[PDB]
């Protein structure tokens, strides 16, 4: 509209006033989280003032293929939508790929989700749409898939925005990624587990099965106990072995309204074509209901973090 | 009496002792009675092991004389002994090719065994070859050279492609090429002459050759993937 | 429709069978334990789709084919491979391949290098894929560091269980901050029974284990290591050796392997990453064991949360369903995976942009480091033991005496076999 | 001379495949991976006449019905399999010989019960449920392992004496 | 000089042969001179070798000979053949004997040679004993006997539970209680002892010797599997 048009002039805008990248150019002011593979941390670009995130991964990759990670990794100079985290530019430096986008001072829906124990259906609503639109400018404008949607990967602001970012654009990168420490749980679509990527219905369930899970502050493979239920250590071998030869996970009976698990039903279905696309989940009842809404997500999030109200 | 020297040699093969089978099958033959196909199968088979053992020693004793030449006056020695074993080496090639001179070639009244004898002089003449530098190589190999194409005519106009010997005959040829006059490209296109051959000429073979040919042909395409990188 | 793309395959004898038609995997893997099921190889068989019959190859990818009917025939061609079976006493240490005891006398195969007892011979593999005397004596061939001490100096690396940094301690080590900062008084215990051993192992291709230190936290002192590790000199500048070299590369390796295995130590984390060669000549292996300071507890247990890369895993560690699945087996599973990695210089599963797919079809069973990118002149003999180290089942593969002999069995004879081949001697065989 | 089409049926898990893989080649298959379809032949000597089994090991997987009923559609006698730890699967017999009847247009169908792996601790199904339902049927109940191979062949040589007895 | 006749006794035996390295070997010995560590190997090796090949030959002969059951002159010259190869055996055992008690044996400062050489005394006085079969076996009998009681007495004394040679020491102890004097019942007992005392001082596994001593532990582990059914 107009505010996210204003908005993202203003942030071209104090993007024109960076140059050249030096890991000289940067003062470490804090730590802002730490994953299996990555880093991130936020600082201030001397040389121009801003205040950004800054994630440094470490690779043992041959230089070349570092230098083609390097090389691929601008095109999210292109990316630019209020759906996706901005980029100011990535290098390398001291045998760390580092990456540079905009801080959002909200964090991450994990980080948000273990500060709430649960989040509202009314905020989710949002967050799908928020989700399904940046989905969308993935797979229309650039013709990329995400590929990694999990709530660690979708960002917040006090804004109320809802970005997402840690997209598949490198090619090169995955593979390199293909060579990680095993985590300890997976959202990867039962199709990726068995073949390849099944187009932007694979990311969809991802987003179901992140839903769910922030629907229920839990992880939802196994599904909840029947008394964990109504209290509103699996191998990660198992957990895929559950995603492939099991039923898919659902909401609970009676805490959330119907159109909110028939969308997340329709969102975590085991084939890939009978699962909806992103034009079926756009005008999906549940979507246009939300959509609706006028719900206040940014009051919300600073109220869950313990900031004072903002605006 | 024959029948009790083959039972020997026999006997000698599964004790493991092969110059006992060698000489035991050295004095069958010096008479120079009939040679049936498992009479000189022995024969080959002892002849064979007893020049590998000691080509695999000659190989091991040159590969440790050139592992460090900036050192002392211990490869002097080193070389002496690898006279020693070419000592203990060429002279019983030599008790095989006179041999071969003596009864084998003369009393033949097969061509398939004229083959297989015409094979063998060229299988130790090439085995002579390695050891022997200078102009002796020239004159050794000289004589292989016709071996094998006294051999490869009879092999193509007596018997079928797919032969077991004849598909021998082409192996050793094809190793003669390569190892010896170092002519990559001619091995190679030998090679793929005998497989394409063997291919377009199959499902013929009777049921006791259903092994060596088998092996043969593996072998080659072993060889062919080889030297095709 | 596609219903998870799958392919319909028809077989011999009237027979059916269905795969799934995942990019990335040919029709002979897709097929192999469909064939295997039915006492049919692959190699012995053809492969068509109908179109009507027209015939594919067996490395086809078999996604391209999603939808589509294959059918796959015999034509009964070459019978793969025969074994030549020579009798043959052993001078050297030798072992049966199936009952992996001492063989002074047996058989081997001349092409495939099988060697087996005359009591085996019911055992023996059927295709050559390329009251007795009893044995007797073969030939003969507190810990912690306090502070102010260790001067940490620059940070080098974090790593799956801690941050490694060159510290200064009479001489240069590796200091490691192990991830687990806040051990409980059974932790550190375990942790400190754990140092206890790692600390009375001294061999040559060992890294020595100078103790630790529990004031600033945990922290690992190892010996440093000057140079760079196999990682880094197999995938970061690609500086391939000769064969020789990469033999005695697997001989060191393998031989640290056998001390560590002699002492009752399971490495846990053998991987190019923690190979090492000292001074470009010397194979020393590091960060073995301490499988207390991984997975961290919570309380008196110590479920291994399983944390590593998955390239090394074996099938069996990566299910974790079994109560323990770090075994000598696994660490046999993880020596293969560094020799595939030796002898194709490129990493398992060059193919797959996913790592929750490499875990899953790993651990199911599925995905095997693919044996058809391998140099066109390794011995048959050197790429079996390869092939036996990676076996799905983890009792199918041998341990680290019967490894280090075979490998050392083939080192010496490696550069006579480099030659071409020759007239082998017949059959000469019979049972 | 005499062929028989035997068809395994039964809720995704129970064995079916192990308990065929054991028949055809004595072996018990470990791991686990869901058949979408699979079709066998094996000649054996049952009774004294030598019989060429064509034995036809269907999905359990709901999915692949459409599959599973063209076999059936082919089949002369059912092995209705359920696993002794699996209620569900046992009570879906009903399902499967509701299936049969279906696509066979008959009542009349050579059908065995086959209760499977017995040899699992903590076993859920008991003997008498198992017998009672059998029973309700009129058809045999077998109880069988396919990793011990208990029961295997009875399983299988049952159907083809029911399949004779219906001819 | 010695240091030639060993890099040439060693050099024999990187080429797979066994009979330039056991008279190398044996012209050391003759020189009169107390071995090293290193040197004193390979004289075990080569004269290990040396028999072990004709105890190969004599296994697969007398099977052959039990194998072919008839009423004919296969079976003499099959005799024959047999008392040939012991005969040969005969001969590389007693000149192994001849060179150990009278350079060696007599002139052996260290306790741990002595058990070494005592432990090779007895092996080769059992070579000796499994093939003359008669009144000469209860010499030689008696003679591995005491040979192998004095090593034990040493091993018991001044060695270690977790050695190599103390192992190897019982372990052809007890396949000499189980093979020549066929009583299993004390073999075991002293398989399980030495196994247990073994276990005692695992830790203490230096790098000089960990991969045989724990091979000796699997054979002698293989070994009591064998003798307990
Ligand atoms: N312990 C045990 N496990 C068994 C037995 N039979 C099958 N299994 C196991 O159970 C799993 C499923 O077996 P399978 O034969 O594939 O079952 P299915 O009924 O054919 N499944 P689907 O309907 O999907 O084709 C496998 O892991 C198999 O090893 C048995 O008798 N005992
Ligand atoms: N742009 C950012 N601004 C602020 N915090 C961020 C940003 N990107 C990542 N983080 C933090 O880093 C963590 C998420 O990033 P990663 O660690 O890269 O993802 P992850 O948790 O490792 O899961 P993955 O990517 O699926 S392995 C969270 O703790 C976030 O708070
Ligand atoms: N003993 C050592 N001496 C010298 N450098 C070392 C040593 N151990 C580790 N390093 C270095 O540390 C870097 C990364 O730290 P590490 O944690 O050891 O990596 P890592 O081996 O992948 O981690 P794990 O726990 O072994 S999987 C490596 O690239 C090495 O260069
Ligand atoms: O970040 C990644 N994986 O997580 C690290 C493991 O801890 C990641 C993974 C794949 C990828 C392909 N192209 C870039 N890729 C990544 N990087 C990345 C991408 C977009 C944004 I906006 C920010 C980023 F950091
Ligand atoms: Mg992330
Ligand atoms: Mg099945
Ligand atoms: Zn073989
Ligand atoms: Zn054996």
């Amino acid at each position: 509209d107009e505010q996210q048009r204003k908005r993202l002039e203003a942030f071209l805008t104090q993007k024109q006033k960076v140059g050249e990248l030096k890991d000289d150019d940067f003062e470490k002011i804090s730590e802002l989280g730490a994953g299996n593979g990555g880093v991130v941390f936020k600082v201030s670009h001397k040389p121009s003032g801003l205040v950004m995130a800054r994630k440094l991964i470490h690779l043992e990759i041959k230089p070349a293929i570092r230098n083609q990670i390097i090389r691929e990794l601008q095109v999210l100079h292109e990316c630019n939508s209020p759906y996706i985290v901005g980029f100011y530019g990535a290098f390398y430096s001291d045998g760390e790929i580092s990456i540079c986008m905009e801080h959002m001072d909200g964090g991450s829906l994990d980080q948000v989700l273990k500060k709430a124990g649960r989040i509202p259906e009314q905020i989710l609503g949002k967050v799908s749409i928020a989700v399904i639109k940046g989905l969308t400018y993935l797979r229309e404008k650039h013709k990329i898939m995400h590929r990694d949607v999990k709530p660690s990967n979708i960002l917040v602001n006090s804004r109320g925005e809802i970005k997402l970012c840690d997209f598949g654009v490198s090619g090169q990168l995955i593979d390199a990624m293909a060579n990680a420490f095993v985590g300890t749980r997976s959202y990867m679509s039962p199709e990726r587990l068995q073949g390849t990527h099944y187009s932007v219905q694979s990311d969809i369930w991802s987003m179901g099965l992140s839903l769910v899970e922030m629907a229920v502050g839990r992880y939802p493979i196994p599904p909840p106990d029947a008394k964990e239920l109504e209290l509103m250590p699996m191998a990660i071998f198992e957990l895929l072995d559950y995603i492939v030869n099991e039923p898919p996970p659902k909401l609970p009976s009676g805490v959330f309204s119907l159109e909110f698990q028939d969308f997340v039903n329709k969102c975590l279905i085991k084939n890939p074509a009978e699962r909806a696309d992103l034009k079926q989940l756009m005008v999906h009842a549940f979507i246009k209901r939300s959509d609706a809404e006028e719900v206040d997500f940014a009051g919300w999030l600073c109220s869950t973090i313990g900031l004072n109200q903002p605006s | 009496d024959k029948e009790e020297l083959v039972q020997r040699a026999k006997l000698a093969e599964q004790a493991e002792r092969y110059d006992d089978m060698a000489a035991a099958m050295k004095e069958v033959t010096e008479t120079g009675v009939e040679l049936s196909n498992e009479e000189r199968n022995l024969l080959s088979v002892a002849y064979k092991n007893v020049v590998g053992a000691r080509r695999s020693s000659w190989r091991v004793i040159s590969s440790i004389e050139q592992k460090t030449e900036g050192s002392e006056r211990k490869q002097q020695m080193a070389k002496e002994y690898r006279v020693k074993v070419e000592k203990e080496l060429r002279e019983i090639c030599y008790d095989v090719l006179g041999l071969l001179d003596k009864h084998l070639i003369p009393k033949a009244s097969n061509p398939e065994s004229k083959v297989f004898y015409l094979k063998m002089k060229g299988d130790y003449y090439r085995y002579l070859a390695e050891v022997a530098t200078g102009e002796t190589r020239n004159s050794v190999v000289e004589d292989s050279q016709k071996a094998y194409q006294d051999a490869f005519e009879i092999s193509k106009a007596k018997m079928q492609p797919t032969h077991p010997i004849r598909l021998g005959l082409a192996l050793n040829f094809s190793v003669f090429y390569y190892e010896i006059l170092n002519s990559p490209d001619k091995a190679c296109q030998l090679a793929k002459q005998a497989f394409d051959d063997a291919i377009a000429e199959l499902d013929t073979l009777n049921e006791d050759s259903y092994k060596d040919s088998t092996l043969i042909m593996q072998l080659l395409r072993d060889n062919l993937t080889l030297w095709t990188s | 429709s596609p219903q998870k793309p799958i392919v319909r395959v028809f077989l011999p004898n009237k027979q059916r069978t269905v795969v799934p038609a995942r990019c990335g995997v040919t029709v002979r893997d897709s097929l192999k334990k469909a064939l295997m099921m039915r006492g049919l190889i692959p190699e012995c068989c053809a492969v068509y789709r109908i179109q009507e019959k027209k015939p594919i190859g067996w490395d086809t990818d078999i996604s391209w084919l999603t939808g589509e009917e294959l059918h796959v025939e015999v034509l009964e061609n070459v019978p793969l491979t025969t074994h030549n079976f020579v009798r043959k006493t052993f001078f050297t240490l030798a072992f049966c391949d199936f009952c992996r005891k001492l063989l002074f006398q047996g058989f081997r195969c001349q092409t495939c290098g099988y060697k087996f007892h005359q009591r085996c011979s019911t055992e023996v593999p059927l295709m050559c894929v390329n009251r007795d005397r009893s044995s007797s004596a073969p030939n003969v061939h507190d810990w912690e560091i306090p502070d102010g001490q260790i001067t940490v100096g620059q940070r080098i690396g974090s790593g799956s269980f801690g941050t490694v940094y060159k510290g200064k301690w009479h001489g240069d080590v590796a200091v490691k901050m192990l991830n687990v900062t806040a051990p409980t008084p059974q932790q550190l215990q375990a942790f400190k029974n754990e140092v206890g051993v790692l600390r009375k192992t001294r061999h040559v291709n060992i890294l020595l284990f100078m103790g630790y230190s529990t004031k600033p936290q945990l922290a690992i002192v190892t010996q440093w290591c000057e140079g760079s590790s196999l990682y880094h000199h197999l995938h970061i500048i690609e500086t391939k050796f000769e064969m020789i070299k990469l033999i005695d590369i697997a001989r060191q390796t393998a031989q640290g392997m056998d001390y560590l295995h002699a002492k009752s130590i399971i490495h846990r984390d053998l991987k190019s990453n923690n190979i090492f060669l000292h001074e470009d000549l010397t194979v020393k292996i590091g960060d073995f064991g301490l499988a207390t300071v991984k997975s961290r507890w919570s309380g008196s247990h110590q479920f291994e949360q399983l944390s590593g890369s998955i390239l090394w895993m074996a099938p069996e560690v990566i299910r974790m369903q079994d109560k323990n699945p770090y075994s000598f087996q696994s660490d046999v599973y993880a020596f293969g995976i560094v020799l595939y990695e030796l002898m194709t210089g490129q990493l398992p599963y060059s193919n797959i942009n996913n790592r929750d797919q490499i875990i899953f079809m790993v651990g199911r069973g599925y995905l095997s480091p693919d044996l058809s990118k391998v140099r066109s002149n390794c011995p048959k003999a050197m790429k079996r033991l390869m092939a036996e180290c990676l076996k799905k089942k983890r009792d199918e593969r041998p341990l680290f005496p019967q490894i280090l002999a075979s490998i050392e069995l083939l080192a010496r004879s490696l550069p006579k076999i480099h030659r071409s081949a020759s007239e082998p001697s017949l059959n000469r065989a019979g049972f | 001379m005499t062929e028989y089409k035997l068809v395994v049926v039964g809720a995704g898990g129970v064995g079916k495949s192990a308990l065929t893989i054991q028949l055809i080649q004595n072996h018990f298959v470990d791991e686990y991976d869901p058949t979408i379809e699979d079709s066998y032949r094996k000649q054996v000597v049952i009774d004294g006449e030598t019989c060429l089994l064509d034995i036809l090991d269907t999905a359990g997987q709901e999915e692949y019905s459409a599959m599973r009923d063209q076999y059936m559609r082919t089949g002369e006698g059912f092995l209705c399999v359920f696993a002794i730890n699996n209620t569900k699967s046992f009570e879906d017999i009903h399902h499967y010989r509701e299936q049969i009847k279906r696509v066979k247009d008959s009542e009349d169908v050579p059908m065995v019960l086959v209760g499977n792996k017995c040899d699992l601790p903590s076993r859920t199904v008991d003997t008498k449920q198992a017998q009672d339902l059998a029973r309700s049927y009129g058809i045999p109940f077998i109880e069988t392992s396919a990793k011990t191979r208990q029961g295997v062949d009875d399983a299988f040589y049952t159907l083809v004496r029911e399949i004779r007895k219906h001819k």
